[PDB]
């Protein structure tokens, strides 16, 4: 009924009403970095 | 360096790169 990944998290599931398999891919994420000249020069920043 | 490659590496360097290999 359920599949699992190395972390024991759910990898895929079988839909309980219609028996098809759905992959579960966690929603996009990532670190956010701010690129900035010192604030003694400018308050403009770029975001990575 | 070998000018014919997509990355100008030498013959020997290519050999080295071909030997060393969530949510
Ligand atoms: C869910 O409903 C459908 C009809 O739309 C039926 O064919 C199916 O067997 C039902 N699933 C379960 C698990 O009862
Ligand atoms: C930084 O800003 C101060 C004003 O608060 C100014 O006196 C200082 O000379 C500035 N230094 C540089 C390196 O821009």
């Amino acid at each position: 009924q359920f599949g699992r990944d190395i972390a024991d998290t759910t990898d895929a599931v079988r839909d309980p009403q219609t028996l098809e398999i759905l992959d579960i891919t966690p929603c996009s994420f990532g670190g956010v970095s701010v690129i900035t000249p010192g604030t003694n020069t400018s308050n403009q920043v770029a975001v990575l | 360096p070998d000018p014919s490659k997509p990355s100008k590496r030498s013959f020997i360097e290519d050999l080295l790169f071909n030997k060393v290999t969530k949510f």
